[PDB]
This record gives C-alpha cells, sequence and structure tokens, in this order.
C-alpha cells in the first residue's frame, strides 16, 4: 500500500513541476520519500501481496536502505531543474519494485525504469560524465540482454517465471548463470564490474551516493531470490574481492578507490547467497548503506565533480564531527571492532560458513585484510597537514545527518541486537 | 474468419493478378477524371481532345513514361534507387483485397474478396507505415539532399498520423468485437452505419486520412510548388510513373476504407446490390478529395503536427475511453447515439454564429 | 512446416550476417527490417500471430524508421571512421561469438519438448484476459517505465 | 480462431505483385535511349553544390518519431483491449483507465514542454 | 543547407537565384544571386529615337507596364514641354490602372499558385482575359500595348470598346468580393 | 527447436555485433537484435508452455522500445557537437 | 531501344509522344505571362496532352523557352535541357528567344540554336496563346514525321538527336 503513495506523488509532481518551482518540487520530493519510509514502517512485517508484487522482509529492509539513500541524495542538490529530482522518484519506486517481486519480467522492467534516470542523471555536462553514461548504458543494455535470455531459458526449464521453481538440470543451471551474470553485474561483482570504475569516477558525487547505496542494495535484494549454486558463487566472490582490493591499492583518486572498495564489498555480500539468509545481508547492507552515504556526503560537501584522494586529508581539522565519523566509516568499511561493519562482515562469513565453502573465505578475509592499506592511507590522512583544498562547510542539514550516520554506525557495532530480530519476517 | 469460406490457391494467385490489372485500369480512368474534374472546378475545360472524350490519354500518357529513358543517377546508390519504387508499388497493390465488396459467392461463384485474414485492421496498419517507408526510402536513395529534406517531411507527417489513426480506429473494434473486416460490416448492417456512433473519432480518422497523400496536408511534398517531394525530382520513365500509380492507389484505398469501417460498407439498407453502392462511395470520396485537391492550401507540418498531435489524437482516445467505458458498463448503446448527435451539431453549429 | 521453415531460417541467418556485417547504416537497417518481416512471418508460423504484426506495426514502422531518421540526420553511413583499431578484437570476439553460440547449442541440444498446446492462435482476443487481469500489474509497470523514459529524454536535450 | 492457409495466400500475393513489380522495371530499363552524359547525372541546380556540405540536419524529426514509438506501442496495447473488452467488466477498464493516464500524462508532460527543439 | 533556391526552380516566379544558408526549417540567411534577366534598356536607351523607346519601356515591368509608359511620357513632355490634351489623360489613367487590376490579378493567381491552392489563378484570370480583350479592342495587343505617344495617344478607342469596359466595371466588385 | 537454436545463433549474432560495431547506433542496432532474438525464444516456450510468454514479449518489446529512444537522445547529445560517434575515442576515464 | 525501326511500333509509340507531351517551363519573361494564359480559362493548353505540368526536369519531354534569355543565364539552360530525359524537344516561345529581337546587344544570346537544338520557333510579341498552341501541333505532328519545310524535306522527328554533344 506504499506503491499507491508512490504513485501518486510521482505523477502528481511529473506536471507539477510545470507550474511549481523546482524548490518546492523539491520539498514534495522529500516529503514523497519520508511518507513512503512511514508507510514502509507502518507495514513493518504486515507482509502485502497484489500479484507477484510481495512485500516481505527482503523488500522491506532493501527499499527502506534505498529510500534513505534517495532522501539523502536529495538533501544535497540544489539544481533548478526539478526534473533532476523527478527522476529521483521514479528511480526510487524501480528500486523498489526490483525488490519486492520474485517475477523475472516484472524485474526487468523494474530494472530498467531504475537504470534509465541513473544513466540520465549523470549528466552535469562534464565530459566524463557522458562517457561514463554511455559506457554504463551499453553495458546495462548488454546485461538486460542476458537477463532476458536467462528468463528465456527458465521459462523454457519451468512452467513460470518465478524464482524457486522445481527447476531442471543443464539447462536450469545455465538460465541461472545468464541470470547472475546481469544480476552481478548490476551489483558490481566480478568479472562483470568493469563498468564501476568509470561509472563513479565520471558520474557526480552525490550521484555516485545514491548509487553506491540504493543501486547495490536493489540489486542484492533481487540477487537473493536467485537459487545461485554455489560454485558459480564462489568463483565471483574470489575474482570480485581479490580484482577489487588488489587493483584499489594503486589508486590516486577518493570516489574511484571507492568503486573498487563497493566491488569488494559486493564480493563480501555474495557469500549470503550460499543460505540466502537475507536477515544477516539486511544488517550487513544496513552498515554498508550508512558509511557510504557518510562518505559520499562528505565527498558531495567538498566536490560533486572529482575529489582525489589528498584532498581529503587535513578533514578532522575544519569539522571535528566530520572527521570522526569519515574515520567511523573507513573501519567500517574495513570491518573492524566495535563497529558494525565486523558485524556485517561476521553474519556474512558465518552463512557462509555454515555453506562449508572454506578456502574461498580464506582468500576473501586476506583480501580484507590487505584492504588495510587504502583504509588506513584515507582513516588516517583525515589528520595529517592539509594542503591546499577547496572546502565549502555544508548546511546543518548535512551536518546532523553525518553525525547521525556515525552515531548509528557504533551503536550498531556495540548494540546489534536491536534491529537484527526485525529484519527476518518480523521476528 | 468464423464464417467465412476459402478459395483454391490457383484461383486466389489469378484474383491477385485480375486486381493487379483492375487497380491499372481504374487509377488510370481515376487520373483521367481528376484531371475533368480539377477543370470542370476551374471553369476552364478538360481535354475534348485525343479521345473522343479524352479516354485516350492514359494510353498516350503510358506510352511516353515508357521509352523515357529509364536512367540510373550517378553519385546516387545503385540498388537502393531500384529497389524503393518496387518496395512503395508493392506494398500500396496489395492489403487492398482485404475490402470486401459484398457477399460471399457474389464474385459470379466463388468470392469478393482475395483474403479475410482474422487480424485485418493490423495489416492495414503495418503497409501503411511500409508506404512511407517506400517512399521515403526513395527521397533518401536519390542521393540528393534536397529530396532528402521532402522525404523527412514526407515520413515525419504521414507517420504522425500514422500514429492518430489506431487511437481513432480504436472505437468500432470495440463495438463490433471482432478483427476481421467482414464482421465489422455485418455489424453495420444489423446495427447500421457503424460512423453515426463514432462521428468524432470518424473526424480525425477522415482528417488523418488526408496525410496519406490524398492532398491538403499538402506538405506531402509535392516536387512543385515547394521543397520538392522525395520519390521525385531524380527518377524518369517508370519509377515516377510507379511512384504517382502507388499514391493514387493509396488514394483510393482510403476512399474505399473510409466507408468500409464507419460509413456503411456496401450492404446497403436499402436495394442491397453487392458491388454498385460501395463504388458509388468510393467515387464519392473520390470527388470529395479532388474538391479538396482544388479548394485549399498548404499547412507547412509544423501546424500540422501541432494540430494533429494537440488537436486529433487527445480527442480520438477521449472518445475510445468512453467507449470502452460504455462498452465494460454497456448499460445501453444508446447513451453514444445521444453523444454522437450532440457532438456533430456543437462541430458543427459553432460555424454559423 | 520444415520444407519452408529451414529456408526463412536461411533468410533470417544471412539477413543478421548483414545486420551485423554491413558497414552502411541504412543498408544494416533495412536488414534488420527484412529480418524483423521474416520474424513476424515466424511468430505466425508459431501459432503467436497479433506478436508479429504488432512487431511489424511498431518496430518496423516506429523505431527503425526513427533509427533511419537518426543515421539520415546523422550521415554516419560510412560507420569505419575513428578506428582505433584492435584487429585482435575481431577474432577473438568471434570465437567468444562463437563460444556463446556453442554453450547455448549445448544448453538447449537433447532437449524436445510439449510443442502441442492449445493456444486456439495468438489473438489479442484471448491475448486480453491476461493483460488486464493477471498481467494488468506488468502493464502498469511498463506504462510508467515509458512515462519514465519520455520525461528522460525531454531533460536529456532541454537547452537553456 | 481463423484458418492458416488465408495467410499463405497473403504470401502467394505479394510473389505475384512483385514478380509483375520487377517486369515493370524490366520493360522500363529496355525501353530506352540511354545516352549516359555527365551533366545528366548531375544531382541538380546549376553546376554544383545543389545542397552542399552543411552541419547535420534538425533532429526535430527524432523527437516526432520517438513520440510515434512510444504511442504506437501504447495503441498495441490498446487493442487487445479493445477487442476484450465486456468479458472483463469495469475492472479490466480500470487499468486501461490508469494506464492512459500514464501515457497521456507523457504526452501532456510533451504539450506543456513543447517541441521547437 | 547551402541550398541552391535556383534560377526559375523551384518553381519561384520572377525566376531569382538564392544561396539559402540554412540548417532545418528557419532561414539562417537568404544571399540573393540576380543578373540572369538583365535585357539592357538602360543602354540601349542610348541608341534609340525617344518616340521609340515605347517600344521599349513596357516590356520591362511586364505586370504594371503602362505605370512605366505613363512615367516615360510624362519625363519626356516635361522635358521638351509637352501639352497633352485631357481626353489623352484620362484615358490614360484609365487604361494604366486597368493593368493595374491586371497585375494584382496575376500576382494573387500566382502568389496562391505557387505557395497554397490553384484554384483561384483562373477566376482572376478568366477576369484578366476580359481585361485583355479590352486591350486589344483598343490597342489589338494583349498586352505590352503600344498606344501613348509623347504628344499624347496613338489614336481614339474603337467604337466596340466602352461597353465592354463598362460590362467589366459592373461585374468586378463581385468578384473582388468573392476573392476576399 | 529449429526456432530457439536459431535464436540462440541470433543472439550470438548480436552479440558479436556489440562487441564490434564501432559506432554507437549500430551497437544499439545490435541490441535490438539481440533482445528480439531472445523475444523469439520466448514465443517458441510460450507455445510450449502456455502463452504466458507472449504478453511477456509485448512487454519486453515495450521496454526495448523506452530505452531505444533514450539512448538515441543519448547517441544524439553525446557526438551532436562532437566529431564521429565512434565509441572507441572515448578513453578519458582510465583504471 | 529508342522506339525506332519497326513499321507498326514507331508510328504507334511516336503518337504517344505526340499526344502525351509534357512540358517543363523555362519561365524567363513577359511571355511567360502569356504562357501560364495558354492553360486559363479562356484558351487552355488542356486538350493536347499538356494538362500536366511537371516543373521538374526529371518529369518532362517538351521545353518551352519563353522570354529573353540573358547571357549569365544561358548555361543553367544548357544544364536544364541537359537535366531533361533524353526525349527532349526545345520549342523557342517569342521574338526574344529565337533571334535578338528588339534587345540586339550584349545582354542576350541572339540566337538560343547556340546553345539547345530548336525545334520549332513561334514569332510575336507576345505570341498569342493559340501561337504557343500551334507551335506545339507544330512539334506534334513534327514527331510522327508528318512534317515538311519550305525545302520540303521530310523532318527528322527529334532534335537533340543531331548534336555531337560532347
Ligand atoms: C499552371 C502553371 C503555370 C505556370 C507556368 C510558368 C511557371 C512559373 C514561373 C514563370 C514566371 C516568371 C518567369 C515571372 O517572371 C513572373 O513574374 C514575376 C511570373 O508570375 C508572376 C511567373 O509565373
Ligand atoms: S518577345 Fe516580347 S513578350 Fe516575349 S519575352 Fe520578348 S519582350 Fe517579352
Amino acid at each position: 500500500m506504499t506503491l499507491a503513495i508512490l504513485a501518486v506523488f510521482s505523477v502528481a509532481l511529473t506536471l507539477l513541476g510545470f507550474v511549481l518551482p523546482p524548490q518546492g518540487v523539491k520539498r514534495a520530493t522529500l516529503l514523497g520519500l519520508a511518507l513512503a519510509l512511514a508507510s514502509l514502517l507502518l507495514t513493518w512485517g504486515k507482509p502485502f501481496a497484489f500479484g507477484p508484487y510481495a512485500v516481505d522482509g527482503v523488500s522491506q529492509v532493501f527499499t527502506l536502505l534505498a529510500l534513505l539513500g534517495a532522501l539523502w541524495t536529495v538533501g544535497l542538490v540544489r539544481s533548478g531543474r526539478f526534473e533532476f529530482y523527478l527522476l529521483v522518484l521514479y528511480a526510487a519506486l524501480g528500486m523498489h519494485l526490483l525488490a519486492s517481486t520474485r517475477h523475472l519480467l516484472l524485474m526487468l522492467v523494474a530494472l530498467e525504469a531504475l537504470s534509465l534516470p541513473l544513466y540520465a542523471l549523470a549528466t552535469w555536462r562534464r565530459g566524463q560524465g557522458l562517457e561514463a553514461a554511455l559506457k554504463y548504458f551499453l553495458l546495462g543494455a548488454l546485461a538486460a540482454a542476458f537477463f532476458l535470455y536467462g528468463a528465456a531459458l527458465f521459462y523454457g526449464a519451468t512452467g513460470s517465471l518465478v524464482l524457486g521453481a522445481p527447476g531442471e538440470g543443464p539447462l536450469y543451471a545455465l538460465a541461472l548463470g545468464l541470470l547472475l551474470v546481469g544480476l552481478g553485474f548490476k551489483a558490481a561483482l566480478a568479472p562483470f564490474h568493469f563498468w564501476t570504475p568509470d561509472v563513479y569516477q565520471g558520474s557526480p558525487t552525490p550521484v555516485v551516493l545514491f548509487m553506491a547505496t540504493s543501486v547495490k542494495a536493489a540489486a542484492f535484494a533481487a540477487l537473493l531470490r536467485v537459487a545461485a549454486p554455489p560454485e558459480a558463487l564462489a568463483l565471483l566472490v574470489a575474482l570480485s574481492v581479490v580484482v577489487g582490493n588488489l587493483a584499489a591499492l594503486a589508486q590516486k583518486e577518493a570516489k574511484r578507490l571507492l568503486a573498487y572498495s563497493s566491488i569488494a564489498h559486493a564480493g563480501y555480500m555474495a557469500l549470503a547467497l550460499y543460505t540466502g539468509n537475507a536477515q544477516a545481508l539486511g544488517f550487513y547492507l544496513l552498515t554498508y548503506v550508512l558509511a557510504t552515504g557518510l562518505a559520499f556526503a562528505v565527498l558531495s560537501q567538498i566536490s560533486p565533480d572529482r575529489v582525489p584522494l589528498e584532498a581529503l586529508r587535513g578533514l578532522y581539522r575544519k569539522d571535528p564531527l566530520l572527521g570522526l565519523a569519515f574515520l567511523v566509516a573507513m573501519l567500517s568499511l574495513l570491518g573492524l571492532p566495535p563497529l558494525a561493519g565486523f558485524w556485517g562482515k561476521y553474519l556474512a562469513f558465518a552463512e557462509a560458513a555454515r555453506a562449508g565453502a572454506w578456502g574461498v573465505l580464506v582468500l576473501a578475509l586476506v583480501t580484507s585484510a590487505v584492504s588495510a592499506y587504502y583504509y588506513l592511507g584515507l582513516g588516517l590522512a583525515v589528520f595529517a597537514r592539509p594542503e591546499e583544498t577547496p572546502f565549502r562547510p555544508g548546511p546543518p542539514w548535512a551536518r546532523a545527518a553525518v553525525v547521525a550516520a556515525g552515531v548509528l554506525l557504533l551503536a550498531l557495532g556495540l548494540l546489534p541486537g536491536l534491529v537484527l530480530p526485525a529484519l527476518a519476517a518480523g521476528g | 474468419t468464423w464464417s467465412y469460406p476459402v478459395d483454391p490457391y490457383w484461383m486466389v494467385a489469378l484474383k491477385a493478378l485480375l486486381v493487379v490489372v483492375g487497380l491499372l485500369t481504374a487509377f488510370a480512368f481515376m487520373t483521367l477524371i481528376e484531371r475533368r474534374l480539377l477543370a470542370r472546378f476551374q471553369v476552364r475545360m478538360g481535354p475534348n481532345r485525343v479521345g473522343p472524350f479524352g479516354l485516350l490519354q492514359p494510353l498516350a500518357d503510358a506510352i511516353k513514361s515508357i521509352f523515357k529513358e529509364d536512367i540510373v543517377v550517378a553519385q546516387a546508390d545503385r540498388f537502393l534507387f531500384v529497389l524503393a519504387p518496387l518496395i512503395s508499388v508493392v506494398f500500396a497493390l496489395l492489403a487492398f483485397g482485404l475490402i470486401p465488396f459484398g457477399p460471399p459467392g457474389s464474385f459470379f461463384g466463388y468470392q469478393p474478396w482475395v483474403i479475410n485474414l482474422d487480424l485485418g485492421i493490423l495489416y492495414l496498419f503495418a503497409v501503411s507505415e511500409l508506404a512511407v517507408y517506400g517512399i521515403f526510402l526513395s527521397g533518401w536513395a536519390s542521393g540528393s539532399k534536397y529530396s532528402l529534406l521532402g522525404s523527412l517531411r514526407s515520413s515525419a507527417s504521414l507517420i504522425s498520423y500514422e500514429l492518430g489513426l489506431g487511437l481513432a480506429l480504436l472505437a468500432p473494434v470495440l463495438l463490433v468485437g471482432s478483427l476481421n473486416l467482414n464482421d465489422i460490416v455485418n455489424w453495420q448492417k444489423e446495427h447500421g452505419w457503424l460512423f453515426l456512433y463514432a462521428f468524432p473519432a470518424f473526424l480525425v480518422y477522415l482528417i488523418a486520412s488526408m496525410a496519406e497523400a490524398a492532398r491538403t496536408p499538402f506538405d506531402l511534398p509535392e516536387a512543385e510548388q515547394e521543397l520538392v517531394g522525395g520519390y521525385h525530382t531524380e527518377y524518369s520513365s517508370i519509377k515516377w510513373a510507379l511512384f504517382q500509380m502507388a499514391e493514387y492507389i493509396h488514394f483510393i484505398t482510403a476512399s474505399a476504407l473510409i466507408p468500409t469501417l464507419f460509413l456503411g460498407g456496401w450492404t446497403m439498407p436499402v436495394l442491397e446490390v453487392p458491388y454498385l453502392w460501395m463504388f458509388l462511395k468510393i467515387a464519392f470520396f473520390l470527388f470529395f478529395f479532388i474538391w479538396i485537391r482544388a479548394t485549399w492550401f498548404r499547412l507547412r507540418y509544423d501546424q500540422l503536427l501541432r494540430f494533429g498531435w494537440g488537436f486529433l489524437f487527445p480527442l480520438a482516445l477521449l472518445w475510445f475511453l468512453v467507449t470502452a467505458l460504455v462498452v465494460a458498463l454497456d448499460l445501453p448503446r444508446t447513451y453514444l447515439l445521444y453523444l454522437s448527435a450532440l457532438s456533430f451539431l456543437v462541430l458543427l453549429g459553432a460555424v454559423l454564429y | 512446416m520444415s520444407l519452408l521453415e529451414g529456408l526463412a531460417l536461411f533468410l533470417l541467418l544471412l539477413s543478421g550476417v548483414l545486420v551485423v556485417t554491413l558497414r552502411n547504416a541504412i543498408h544494416a537497417a533495412l536488414a534488420l527490417i527484412l529480418n524483423f518481416l521474416v520474424l513476424a512471418g515466424v511468430y505466425v508460423a508459431l501459432d503467436a500471430r497479433f506478436l508479429g504484426f504488432i512487431q511489424v506495426i511498431v518496430y518496423a514502422g516506429a523505431i527503425v524508421v526513427l533509427f533511419l531518421f537518426v543515421i539520415m540526420l546523422l550521415f554516419a553511413a560510412q560507420g569505419e571512421i575513428g578506428f582505433d583499431p584492435l584487429v585482435r578484437s575481431r577474432p577473438l570476439a568471434a570465437l567468444l561469438a562463437l563460444g556463446v553460440a556453442g554453450i547455448l547449442a549445448a544448453g538447449l541440444w537433447g532437449l524436445d519438448l510439449a510443442f502441442t498446446q492449445d493456444l486456439k492462435g495468438g489473438l489479442p482476443q484471448a491475448l486480453g484476459p491476461l493483460l488486464y487481469g493477471d498481467w494488468l500489474f506488468v502493464l502498469l509497470a511498463v506504462g510508467f517505465l515509458l512515462m519514465a523514459a519520455t520525461v528522460v529524454a525531454v531533460a536529456l536535450v532541454e537547452p537553456g | 480462431m481463423a484458418p492458416i492457409q488465408e495467410y499463405v495466400g497473403t504470401l502467394i500475393y505479394v510473389g505475384v505483385a512483385l514478380f509483375i513489380g520487377v517486369a515493370a522495371l524490366l520493360v522500363g530499363a529496355l525501353l530506352g535511349p540511354k545516352k549516359p552524359g555527365r551533366a545528366k547525372l548531375m544531382p541538380y541546380e546549376s553546376g554544383n553544390d545543389p545542397a552542399g556540405e552543411v552541419k547535420r540536419f534538425p533532429v526535430h524529426f527524432y523527437v516526432v518519431a520517438m513520440l510515434f514509438i512510444l504511442f504506437d506501442v501504447e495503441v498495441a496495447f490498446l487493442w487487445p483491449y479493445a477487442v476484450s473488452a465486456g468479458g472483463l467488466g469495469l475492472y479490466g477498464f480500470l487499468g486501461v483507465l490508469a494506464f492512459t493516464l500514464l501515457l497521456f500524462v507523457g504526452f501532456l508532460y510533451e504539450w506543456w514542454k513543447g517541441v521547437m527543439r | 543547407m547551402t541550398l541552391n533556391v535556383g534560377p526559375q526552380h523551384p518553381s519561384t516566379h520572377g525566376v531569382l537565384r538564392l544561396m539559402v544558408t540554412l540548417s532545418g526549417e528557419e532561414v539562417l540567411e537568404v544571399v540573393p544571386h540576380i543578373g540572369y534577366l538583365h535585357t539592357g534598356f538602360e543602354k540601349t536607351m542610348e541608341h534609340r529615337t525617344y518616340l521609340q523607346n515605347i517600344t521599349y519601356t513596357p516590356r520591362m515591368d511586364y505586370l504594371h507596364s503602362f505605370a512605366h509608359d505613363l512615367a516615360y511620357a510624362l519625363a519626356v513632355e516635361k522635358l521638351l514641354g509637352a501639352v497633352v490634351p485631357p481626353r489623352a489623360e484620362t484615358i490614360r489613367v484609365i487604361l494604366n490602372e486597368l493593368s493595374r487590376l491586371a497585375s494584382h490579378l496575376v500576382f494573387l493567381g500566382t502568389g496562391l499558385l505557387d505557395l497554397g491552392a490553384l484554384t483561384p489563378f483562373f477566376y482572376a484570370f478568366r477576369e484578366r482575359e476580359t481585361i485583355l480583350d479590352l486591350f486589344e479592342w483598343v490597342t489589338g495587343q494583349r498586352f505590352h500595348h503600344n498606344y501613348i505617344r509623347i504628344g499624347g495617344v496613338k489614336e481614339d478607342l474603337p467604337e466596340e470598346f466602352v461597353p465592354e469596359l463598362k460590362k467589366l466595371l459592373e461585374v468586378l466588385p463581385h468578384r473582388i468580393d468573392e476573392y476576399e | 527447436m529449429s526456432y530457439l537454436l536459431t535464436s540462440a545463433l541470433l543472439f550470438a549474432l548480436g552479440v558479436y555485433g556489440v562487441l564490434t560495431r564501432r559506432t554507437a547506433i549500430l551497437v544499439f542496432l545490435s541490441i535490438e537484435l539481440m533482445l528480439n532474438a531472445a523475444n523469439l525464444s520466448l514465443v517458441g516456450f510460450a507455445r510450449a508452455y502456455g502463452l504466458d510468454g507472449q504478453v511477456a514479449a509485448l512487454m519486453v518489446i515495450a521496454v526495448a522500445a523506452a530505452e531505444v529512444a533514450v539512448g538515441l537522445g543519448l547517441i544524439v547529445a553525446i557526438f551532436r557537437h562532437r566529431e564521429s560517434t565512434a565509441v572507441d575515442d572515448l578513453s578519458e576515464l582510465r583504471g | 531501344r529508342e522506339g525506332i525501326l519497326f513499321t507498326t511500333l514507331e508510328k504507334l509509340v511516336a503518337w504517344g509522344r505526340s499526344n502525351s507531351l509534357w512540358p517543363a517551363t523555362f519561365g524567363l519573361a513577359c511571355c511567360a505571362i502569356e504562357m501560364m494564359a495558354s492553360t486559363d480559362a479562356r484558351n487552355d493548353l488542356a486538350r493536347f496532352g499538356s494538362e500536366v505540368f511537371r516543373a521538374s526536369p526529371r518529369q518532362a519531354d517538351v521545353m518551352i523557352v519563353a522570354g529573353r534569355l540573358s547571357k549569365k543565364m544561358a548555361p543553367v539552360m544548357r544544364r536544364v535541357w541537359e537535366q531533361m530525359p533524353d526525349p527532349k524537344w526545345v520549342i523557342s516561345m517569342g521574338a526574344c528567344a529565337s533571334s535578338g529581337g528588339m534587345f540586339n546587344n550584349y545582354a542576350i544570346v541572339q540566337n538560343v540554336d547556340s546553345v539547345v537544338p530548336v525545334d520549332v520557333y513561334v514569332p510575336g510579341c507576345p505570341p498569342r496563346p493559340e501561337a504557343l498552341i500551334y507551335a506545339v501541333m507544330q512539334l506534334q505532328k513534327k514527331v510522327r514525321g508528318q512534317a515538311y519545310n519550305e525545302r520540303g524535306e521530310r523532318l527528322p522527328p527529334v532534335a537533340a538527336w543531331k548534336r555531337t554533344r560532347g
């Protein structure tokens, strides 16, 4: 019964942007996303199913994450073009529809409906942004072709297009692989990750925030529904984490390195797919969403266009609260106690070990230890001597948001026993 | 095709050839009659010459068009230039057999039609798109950007109103419930003269029917009088003849389709003769359209697109939603009689201020 | 059946060869339109009739028309410009292409199925009740996708 | 349903018509003076450069055609609703109603933004 | 589109050459090119008798020619101090304004025809023919009539002319009202 | 089955298109070829498993149309001012 | 193949061409208004076969040269005559076209026969429209091979067949 509000506000603001200034359109978009969030809350553990549209714990949590990211990224952009926000609602709804169904075709429709406005919103006119959008677009359409051939061979392997069907042998495995190709591409799993670095470097910083949170959230919400076999899962995880972190070492730019860190984190998240707990993965993604939203909110306060690594140094001296929150986020992405990122890490690894895949887990853990190099080179430089650096010291909105995100990360590092019960169907 | 029989293959092919030669003769004589009607409109007179009554002019024209140096222009694409007229002619000739001229067996034994496909309007819609295909493909093929501009205008305008055609033609299918035209005709026999119910949509159809080269969008464009149109300005002997022939064929095709769908396809309430009344309504639409050929100016396709987009197609979709509302609630059909009568009275009475 | 079906498949295959081969955007587009015509023929052969005629109506009539318009407005006829050839990519991708064929061939061979069901022809008459009903939600989603795509393209140009 | 042989007949129709069409071209080809010269092949209008070399022509045609593809998709959706309407009752209609609004909004959108572009 | 709207094509009445610098459906800038009809009146008139020059003057503006012949007549009369009888003057203004209506008739015909509807070219021209007959009645020529003279006019109007002119003057107002 | 193997071959051909083609617009053409071959396979299995794949293929065609509209808008936007659409000339962003 | 050398076919095809003459006007000057009048609502060239009037040169056989031919305009006319389908005839309308007329000077070509093969001349200033009708009758009965000059000769039906074009 949230889709009602989403459709209403989307359609209304669509036309209203003609009569109303974009600022009022932004106010209405924020109110609409907040009301969708409230509707999600009041439906906590109250599944609502009309067609293949099925509201369950997975959809609930993951779409809540996407909503938080959307609210946050709308907070920053002051554009006098209301379109730059309308797509948000659109994009938001798309990702929601990605999570709330098991149907492959409607999943594809949701994929395109959320991905197109992403392709468009990366256009600040900046030349590199257009190259990024074009590369992302071509690879996305190729992945949609792969996923569609997977859906076709699925409908061949079973009379329905809903996951969980009995499933045949080699044909069903072939369909599973064809689906996993596109879904991992969308989720930044290797060797389907190439798009993410280019896209994150070219795209404007707040858009990269929205993507790296909500896109990955909804993508994994969809991925969990697949009957993903252990072997392909292991290969994707191994290659993803290895390539992501190793190549991340050499990066001199903040946003690109965050892209590689997000590839490695996709590798980490892909473990829970062994058992598909989706509760532990829910918590993992909550921690990651908080951390990345915070970090990219900081990056947006500094530079929407581009932020090199050295620019972030000395950030503490300007604002202590922001420097502390950024260091906390660095650890949360490293997965260090007593921070909730470590809770998500441990949860995913428990779900993996229960499935009995060991050597992949060993490689993943060694690579996560390797990651400390750049996690520190970003976390620790916070205190170093600031060189010449553009700084625009934000509004109070973003300050309070960053502080809340850091406090929530430290709290759920200390007290995860609050939310974790209410990440299943509502236990 | 629930209730309609099927003829042998050989008779199908021979009927095809017969309809081809009949369209040859018919469009030639209608070129004559357009010449004469245009002349009669402007108090000047037609060719009282090489006839006796003028009915030998098309033969002279056909003899001239051949031997007329069918030329392959250099700096123009070799193959597409040849191919395009064939496209425009073939896809214009076909998709006319579907139109029934009578009840089954009224062909002196077998069948008025050629084929009676279950999905008629979709086939017609496809070939309507493919005619413009041939036109502007020829426009490009000539390799003169002069003709390129004309082919672009052609495709843009004709395709816009080709869209509007669907939003118009929805309603009668809602009422009949079949996509075979003969069922629609029998529907028009029992309940009667579909257009009485669907006047507004019919209007946006008629205007849409003007777009398919008939005249007055008149930014078709013609080579004469403006930026020269496509599909000519480079064709000499047979291909230009083929283009204009196909244009006239689609002209009479639309002039025959408009009565069949909305008005009284032959199926007369009175005197019920198979062919003659259909041919009479065809000639009526031809005369009205030639009246238009003579009487009115151009549109420049900018205001034309503004008109079709803002005025025709919303009206068509509105009427379609009204009709679908009625059929879903099905309470009477009379509400449409009432609303259509009022719509016609309104669209007329606003003139007489 | 098989007699003409083989010929239709060979026409489809050759049309694909050209639509991936021909360097002239117009030649390619025309090969694609012939492909869609043959494809609608195949659809009709496969007891799904409405879909083939929509394929000719929409794709041929509407879209590849627009592609033609773009390649005529944007000359681009000799696509092989700005090479950066990477000649190694020519055979290699082909092998990968060959790869992506064999696996799929491997995926589907030795598979025989129930190719007999009483669809009673894929007329829109029988397609409606599924479409509006069980499938209505997908339809609303598609409509919303189209609304978003319109707004996207508009804001995509929107010169100021 | 409806018999398949009628569709087969449709193909035969083209086979004959196209053939006569090609025959016409052949006739036109054979009967001709065929005196090729440089000036006869010239594109147009007195010496060279009818249009010449300029920047790309207006994308407005692209706008119209994209509009057309989306709205023809709309029409292709509306036909199955057009045929089977009564059996689905008001419920069925309701969907298309909302559906229409969606694309109507699209149209209305492009109306309130306009294309001078 | 560096488009060459050629001389006499496309069907541009008054053969003229235009280099339309143009992208799309607007008009960036039209560079005109003329010289395709220069006949050399202002030169040949240096080699022709004054009386002879009435053979030259009307054939330049062929629509409103008698205004040219009239301007020439008046110029020479002022030059050498000639006196025009009032009857000559009256017939002069009558035939000149009659050719004015002829000019406007063909003007609207060619305007509507060149772009627009073809039918109303005929009716005006139909009326025009009566005008032309009038000239043929008095001058023996359709137009380009060699009638005026430096002193005055060639000869008197024949007996048959005046009723025809009254006929046309009685039918024209309804004709013009129709066109409007 | 011949039809579905043909779908496989056509999908492979469109893949070679996307890998091979230098210009954005022809890549998009190959993308449409791939999606439509997929819809062909959908039609075969819809004949097999009860008619749902037909409405599926219709919706897939609609989706392809929408993303075609947007992708062509983008292809225009990049190379309306810029030189040839050829995609190999875009290398500013490197790993 | 040129439509020649068979007793029946050549007569028949020449008959057809003669009666189907499609004019392509090359409008220059004041003769052209009388040329327009040759189709008006009092004397119409709407019977012999010249009703239809494709101003394009790709769709017409008969070229009516109506007016004074300034020399800058000569090569344009050269190409437009060359830009016709090959069975083409040139009619010289008005005094200015055939000879220099009263404009015997640097501005005008003193004989159109210089650039294009002139078939039929029609004097007058302007020639009455019916003089244009008689001119197209001359050309008509010419292409049938039914034309004799004051020397008595049968004249060849098509000029622009007798020139070593270049
Ligand atoms: C039925 C079509 C008759 C038109 C035939 C003549 C072609 C039009 C161009 C000729 C012309 C010229 C040269 C011309 O100079 C002129 O005066 C400016 C005209 O009309 C006002 C003309 O029509
Ligand atoms: S002959 Fe007389 S009417 Fe003809 S062009 Fe010359 S001056 Fe004009």
